[PDB]
């Protein structure tokens, strides 16, 4: 057309190169739905292949009925968000068999690295503690060779994740950091999870003044306020 | 440079026909320093066990801190049903803009 | 001639568009822990109806992925399915 | 590949629990555009301001797009005619000077008989602009402020 | 159609905005600045009688507003025409009083740049377009976002609401529109059939009909009934 | 031009005052200190655990949790113009002739639709834009009720309305001013079951180097 001047001092073979590529190049996969399909979905290790058969036989690892047992109670470990301490070595170890089992690893895990996993995030916390708390003060006996108790707050712990940014797994938990550790000041943080709904300003609803008891929706989430 | 108009062809193949000069030259300095670093952590972990494999773990070693995440839409969507659980506030009914209160607003500060 | 040549050059460059060879989807932990929690309660609740089997493995009972023991740097795999 | 979409839309109301005479109707007020509404940008004929009641909004209690068709007080609608007749230093203005005073007094002993806290607010906002004019008066009219004051 | 051309901006001035009466407009450089234009040629100090000192300083007409540390992407002005609300690519959005020309309070919700500001029709609540592919609901008393409108597959561009300030409409980089429930939060309406960028939206003042150009030079209309 | 009046409800009240005389899609109960989710016609039993807290927290908030989608399609209960009824018992304060029946709407998000096109996404092998298409179609036949008409606006019509409905700064002297805001645990030390001797036999050998059996009697003897 009118890259005359641009097309042609590319050489021959470069030329005589891309004259030819297409797509269907790939296996790939780019439906980003069907990404997530697959990042979300439990995924259990099976067995086709004739000499990893014969090699996961011989080393007495099971069938994947065991594999499937496994993912199910390393998914059932009550997690660091909901018990508020970090984890012991029952529950690293019940999450790194079922973590391992989703990768496909049928082997066993090691009693060192588990270890290992506790001093990585002891020395993570510790850094990123550690940058955090020498922002609210200035140490003048540290940082030197010749006021009172501060608490930090999770708007620290935002202004702090920015000023020093590379600190961070930037995975989800930046992300709801970021997003959602800043509270206005009518976000009713002291709570039980439920009762920041617009019935319980309006009130309790009585019971059983009726032959068959049937009673309305407002009341069941006042019956489930309780809970 | 063969790379120069090679980027010239594919910023035109794009939609890109105004640009300046050094754009090319800047893209050409990242993807150096972008292949060398794979290809550097590839070496590593090629005398850890070259392959195609190998440079899928050392391009996932990297995409986990910096680039564009993918398929962010459903982490979003939990996130947004997270945060529209909390119905509305009550807004003021006096027909303009009301502030923060005083110690929320950029007044109450000294130098 | 230049013609042809450049005609099928620039037919080439609108041809190829890359793929990235990895991809992390941005995820979590806790999401991903709780609706597979909920999916166990709700899948373990109800029944099938099959027409001639049921969808899961042992202690999953619902839609379990098939990764295979290699090929673990696969993009896709198959799932569990009803099939009647 | 538009006629599988509408295969798949067809078989996804079927599965998600709409009645065929349900899915159908459904879809005709689908198709069909959304008709003219003749108050469309409220003329001040017959539109109304929105309400200032302190609450957020919320755009459920309403009806749907495809079917065909579509307190106030005092203060503000004796403003309107204040300031329409104190827009005027023209060959018109004595008259409306004449004719402003018994609208506020009848407005106020109309409404010191519902509201006597906006009638409190009635009365002094255009008391002292014709006190000069009407004599003591509005002095008089300082002693109500309920049905048995009247 | 009267003309505002601004001349010794050496390519670094981003949208502007002109108030309601027309008499301020503002415009967002690249350089951290908000500058303000009196349009009449008027005197924009505020003396407000008090008359104290300072004729000293160099007043042309126009006042500069030092608040942000990123570049102004956007610039939206209130109905009442009191307040500005200046979007930056550093991660806050600050609000400016228009009467003493100073800042008042900095929003920050956002951790990638902010590119499309603008307040609600009656005033109440501000709404925002993001690089985070979401969009975010706000109010001008609160310093924290109230709604996120998450859904979009590439980043939002633009914002507008609804002349009845109950629905949100957002455009956004992957050739589609959306509209949003404000209370509720999730997406109402999805308008497909672009070709490009959504990068201007406005709704009619009737109402039933949107209207939004994209980066390919072609403007459509769909009604928000049908969504066709 | 329409061609007929249309009756389409997007409530929660008015859908389960539509929804009445009509078989229910779930079936709660709530017993004395343990719960029960079953089908209307093997069904589990829950002690007081975490997943059963946080769907507590899903139906005093009248939507569907997005984790449940699929296993919905696999279990082939009755949806209700994409809402499903909730049909809770309360045996704690029944009465006496029936525990205390509550019918509950849950109510579609985003996530609902999301996680519905995830699991499409399985055998389908769709691409990105027909799912843009499918939630297009699927957002205009099912979100009816829409409030688009415009009120009058109060900033344009200034001279007709009372002069306090706005709030504006003022200039008061010298400044300006804007409008703000044990033993139990001792004496059973050892108390540890065992199964069997063979599972005995193989925890204290790997240490140094349910009613399934009647279910299984009688399918063995249905078998024979």
């Amino acid at each position: 057309y009118k890259k005359i001047v641009m097309s042609l001092p590319l050489n021959d073979r470069n030329r005589l190169k891309m004259i030819t590529k297409e797509a269907g190049k790939r296996g790939f996969i780019f439906c980003s739905v069907f990404q997530a399909r697959l990042n979300n979905i439990p995924k259990i290790p099976i067995v086709t292949n004739p000499e990893s058969l014969k090699r996961v036989k011989s080393n007495n690892l099971k069938t994947p009925l065991e594999w499937s047992q496994d993912i199910m109670n390393g998914f059932n470990v009550p997690l660091a968000s909901e018990s508020h301490s970090l984890p012991d070595t029952d529950s690293f170890y019940l999450r790194m068999v079922g973590i391992a089992r989703e990768h496909g690893l049928v082997g066993t895990v090691d009693a060192r690295c588990v270890e290992l996993i506790s001093l990585a995030l002891d020395q993570y916390l510790k850094n990123i503690i550690e940058f955090t708390i020498d922002t609210v003060r200035y140490r003048r006996k540290k940082y030197s060779d010749y006021s009172g108790l501060y608490k930090s707050v999770s708007e620290m712990a935002a202004d702090k994740r920015d000023a020093k940014i590379k600190q961070l797994d930037d995975d989800k938990n930046e992300d709801e950091c970021a997003d959602e550790a800043k509270s206005i000041n009518n976000g009713n943080n002291s709570s039980k999870d439920d009762i920041g709904d617009i019935s319980m300003s309006s009130a309790v609803n009585e019971e059983l003044h009726e032959n068959r008891t049937i009673s309305l929706t407002n009341e069941d989430i006042y019956d489930s306020l309780s809970i | 440079p063969r790379d120069v108009r090679l980027l010239h062809l594919l910023l035109a193949s794009q939609s890109i026909h105004q640009y300046e000069d050094q754009v090319p030259l800047q893209l050409m300095d990242f993807a150096h320093r972008y292949t060398q670093g794979v290809l550097k952590d590839a070496l590593v972990y090629n005398d850890y066990a070259l392959g195609v494999e190998d440079i899928r773990l050392a391009i996932a070693a990297r995409t986990q801190y910096q680039f564009k995440p993918t398929a962010p839409k459903e982490l979003m969507l939990q996130l947004a049903a997270e945060r529209n659980k909390k119905a509305l506030p009550q807004v003021m009914g006096t027909w303009g803009v009301r502030l923060p209160p005083e110690k929320y607003c950029l007044t109450a500060k000294e130098w | 001639t230049p013609e042809e040549e450049t005609t099928q050059v620039l037919n080439g460059v609108s041809r190829s568009f890359p793929l990235p060879l990895e991809s992390t989807v941005l995820s979590s932990v806790r999401y991903r822990t709780k609706y597979f929690r909920m999916r166990e309660m709700f899948a373990s609740s109800f029944s099938v109806k099959p027409g001639y089997t049921s969808p899961g493995y042992g202690a999953i009972h619902s839609r379990v992925g098939c990764l295979d023991l290699d090929r673990t740097t696969d993009y896709k795999f198959r799932v569990r399915t009803p099939q009647p | 590949s538009a006629s599988d979409l509408n295969r798949i839309v067809l078989e996804y109301l079927n599965k998600k629990g709409y009645h065929r005479t349900e899915a159908m109707l459904r879809a005709e007020s689908g198709r069909t555009l959304t008709p003219q509404n003749k108050q469309s940008p409220a003329n001040t004929k017959t539109g109304k301001f929105p309400e200032q009641s302190s609450i957020p909004p919320n755009p459920g209690k309403t009806a749907k797009p495809i079917s065909n068709p579509t307190p106030e007080n005092y203060i503000r609608a004796y403003s309107m005619l204040k300031n329409w007749v104190d827009s005027s230093l023209e060959i018109y203005k004595p008259e409306l000077s004449y004719i402003m005073y018994p609208i506020f007094i009848y407005l106020f002993l109309n409404l010191v008989a519902k509201n006597p806290v906006y009638a409190r607010r009635f009365f002094d906002r255009f008391s002292p602009d014709f006190k000069d004019f009407h004599g003591s008066e509005i002095n008089r009219l300082f002693s109500v402020n309920s049905i048995d004051h009247i | 159609v009267c003309m505002y051309t601004f001349q010794n901006t050496n390519k670094d001035m981003s949208c502007l905005d002109f108030s309601d009466d027309c008499r301020i407009a503002a415009a967002g450089f690249q350089d951290s600045y908000i500058k303000i234009w009196s349009l009449d040629g008027s005197s924009l100090n505020n003396p407000n009688i008090a008359l104290n000192n300072n004729d000293k300083d160099e007043d042309p007409t126009c006042k500069t507003l030092v608040g942000h540390s990123g570049t102004v992407y956007s610039t939206s002005f209130s109905p009442d025409n009191k307040y500005l609300l200046s979007g930056s690519e550093d991660k806050t959005v600050r609000l400016w009083s228009m009467d003493t020309h100073t800042a008042l309070v900095s929003y920050k919700g956002h951790n990638h740049p902010v590119w499309d500001v603008s307040f609600s029709p009656l005033g109440h609540y501000f709404a925002t377009a993001s690089h985070d592919q979401t969009a975010r609901l706000w109010s001008c008393d609160h310093i924290y976002p109230l709604r996120i409108f998450a859904g979009h597959l590439n980043d939002v561009d633009c914002v507008s609401f609804h002349p009845n300030g109950c629905y949100v409409f957002t455009g956004s980089s992957d050739k589609t529109c959306r509209m949003w429930d404000v209370s509720t939060g999730d997406s109402v309406r999805l308008f497909l059939g672009h070709t490009a960028p959504v990068i201007s939206i406005a709704v009619c003042p009737d109402g039933r009909w949107l209207s939004t150009g994209s980066e390919d030079g072609i403007i459509n209309v769909w009604d928000i009934g049908t969504g066709k | 031009r329409p061609k007929r009046l249309y009756n389409f409800v997007e409530d929660a009240d008015s859908i389960l005052k539509k929804y009445e005389q009509y078989l229910h899609s779930f079936e709660f109960h709530i017993y004395e200190n343990n719960y029960k989710i079953c089908a209307p016609a093997g069904l589990i039993l829950t002690k007081n655990n975490e997943t059963l807290k946080e769907f507590l927290e899903y139906v005093a908030r009248g939507r569907i949790p997005d984790a449940i989608m699929e296993v919905l399609r696999d279990c082939n209960i009755q949806f209700y113009e994409g809402n499903l009824i909730l049909q809770v018992y309360d045996h704690t304060n029944t009465v006496d002739v029936r525990p205390r029946v509550y019918r509950t709407l849950l109510k579609p998000n985003d996530l609902t639709t999301y996680y519905d096109m995830m699991s499409y996404a399985d055998n389908a092998r769709f691409s990105d834009s027909i799912y843009q298409q499918f939630e297009s179609e699927i957002l205009t036949l099912t979100k009816r009720n829409l409030s688009l008409s415009v009120p009058l606006n109060p900033y344009e019509h200034r001279d007709m309305l009372e002069e306090t409905a706005f709030s504006e700064p003022h200039w008061d002297s010298e400044k300006k001013s804007f409008i703000h805001e044990n033993y139990e645990q001792l004496m059973l030390i050892m108390n540890e079951r065992t199964t069997t001797i063979t599972n005995s036999t193989f925890a204290v050998s790997l240490t140094k180097n349910q009613f399934s059996r009647l279910k299984f009697i009688e399918q063995w003897r249905i078998n024979k």
